[PDB]
């Protein structure tokens, strides 16, 4: 729709995807997609399209004040989303806007009242690690979208790679595993009867922006550690040359294989091909 | 979140610490990158809540049973290892890291646990053990240790495999719990 | 003196007439003063010269530090001086600085307690005008 742009629709599937995710409570993906709605409007106020003019309550909504409907929404899921680095950004135009628009002083209050428990939070909590793992779909019976694809998976704070991968492995019938984890199979390349592999791989760390020498503190990194993440390498252990018993050291040769995907983890799905 | 004390002990005939790096780095079977340093550590939950955990990685030669009992205190669990195929191995866990472990701590949870469980059943392993005339011990006698120990629990696996491994530690951290 | 820019001097009249104004709690004229003080600093974390260290307390204060207090001290001024509107001003690149360098975020969220409050006190409250008059000397 987005390549039609017949931008209606669209944003009603949109709220479709809302209403999936607040089943499944993705806050955070739940926020995304909703932004990707409010990310169509403008600080304008006049409500310049009908369109947008939803379901949910229809009337005038000058143009301006449903983005803020939207923006605190998306504010609320990404605090009780866990994260409130994307709460914190948000909030900051939201604050802009009030100032040199509406001047809605109290709403100036509850927004920087907001900001500032949310750097609390930030300073102060801890959050759990979510580990990746890598799937790597081959065969023929696969949809189209699936056959002989790659995927990484933004998996729960603590699945080890054989607990998703059973969950997976409920998704889908046909589910028998590779073990030749690193290199495909020509075979499956074109055989039909599905083949999967999965396994965990490495979040590559993100570039803290404007942060490359400053002594931050610990939950900056860590936080960067986790999330905007776009690059994901896979340790590749090798015998290269003589192996000599007492020295596995001689022959260690890493293939080091890394992945770029098309998004940023977290993002509107909890997973996405291999770009 | 809170740490868990966890010593290792075997024979360095085993390569126990295989066993426990492939866990930890939940690496794929036979790709486990083998490091340097020992005594390793990891966080997840069995059950409820998340907990640090930390395994001891320590050397089985005998002669550092006077360094080794420097570790045991304050330790929640203890995991006692060795060979499914070696007989020796039982005979040394039986005989010494079991009776030793007794001694030294004496109040503990324990559990045996087993190794290299394809090659148990794999025939030309078991061929060896009889042209060499070693016995492919099976499961029932470990148990029969087990309960001579009364262990809280035995299990056994294989690292190629990472059979019932992931379980094997489950057991482990709820020990504990 | 700035004239000379003797700045030690400078400074040492400057907290003289500080005194002068809270004795008669021109806190805006006070915090102004204070200000034109404060106006001196860097917020390098070097202290680069002990000139600024003045007997109030004399020891390391890295320069970012001392330029720290003496904005919280203005802050308190300006709002007991009831003028928030240079209050909300100073805040700005005072949370600022916090985020960017010393990443204090329990001062953060004080800061910008503050920072809520003067601005409810301003949307909410009346203050006097003060008239103007011309003095000619002759």
């Amino acid at each position: 729709y987005k390549e039609k742009k017949r931008e209606d629709i669209y944003i009603r599937y949109l709220y479709k995807l809302r209403d999936l995710h607040r089943d499944c409570e993705n806050y955070t993906e739940a926020a995304y997609t909703l932004l990707l709605h409010a990310e169509l409007l403008q600080w304008s106020d006049k409500p310049c399209v009908p369109h947008l003019l939803q379901r949910d309550s229809y009337y005038v909504y000058t143009q301006q004040e449903l983005k803020e409907k939207l923006y605190q929404e998306i504010i609320s899921y990404f605090d009780k989303g866990k994260m409130w680095e994307k709460a914190i950004k948000l909030s900051k135009e939201l604050a802009e806007t009030y100032e040199s628009k509406v001047f809605d002083y109290e709403g100036l209050g509850n927004l920087l009242k907001k900001r500032a428990s949310f750097y609390e939070n930030i300073i102060k909590a801890m959050r759990p690690q979510p580990e990746y793992f890598a799937v790597g779909y081959y065969g023929q019976g696969f949809p189209s979208f699936l056959r002989n694809k790659i995927f990484i998976y933004r998996g729960k704070e603590y699945e080890r790679r054989e607990d998703f991968s059973l969950r997976l492995l409920t998704q889908f019938p046909n589910a028998e595993k590779m073990t030749s984890t690193t290199p495909p199979g020509e075979d499956i390349k074109s055989s039909p009867k599905q083949y999967m592999q999965c396994f965990t791989v490495k979040p590559v760390m993100s570039l803290p922006p404007s942060y490359k020498d400053k002594p931050v503190p610990e939950q900056i990194l860590n936080y960067y550690r986790a999330n905007e993440v776009q690059q994901f390498r896979y340790s590749r252990p090798f015998r290269k040359g003589e192996k000599d018993p007492d020295n596995e050291f001689a022959t260690m040769w890493i293939e080091r294989t890394t992945y770029t995907t098309a998004y940023t983890f977290p993002g509107i799905l909890k997973w996405f091909e291999v770009k | 979140m809170q740490a868990i004390k966890c010593v290792v002990v075997g024979d360095g005939a085993v390569a126990k610490t295989c066993l426990l790096i492939s866990y930890t780095t939940n690496a794929f079977p036979g790709e486990y990158i083998p490091t340097v340093f020992d005594n390793y550590s990891a966080n997840v939950m069995v059950d409820g809540k998340p907990v640090n955990l930390g395994l001891w990685d320590t050397a089985g030669q005998e002669d550092y049973d006077r360094l080794r009992p420097l570790s045991y205190p304050q330790t929640d669990v203890f995991l006692i290892c060795f060979s499914l195929v070696s007989p020796a191995s039982f005979e040394n866990v039986r005989a010494k890291w079991y009776p030793e472990v007794r001694h030294h701590c004496p109040n503990t949870p324990i559990i045996l646990v087993g190794t290299k469980l394809d090659l148990r059943d794999d025939k030309d392993t078991i061929e060896k053990l009889k042209e060499k005339k070693l016995t492919p011990i099976t499961y029932p006698q470990g148990l029969a240790m087990a309960k001579e120990i009364g262990a809280v629990k035995y299990l056994e696996c294989s690292a190629l495999t990472q059979r019932g491994l992931k379980t094997v530690f489950d057991e482990a951290i709820r020990a504990v719990l």
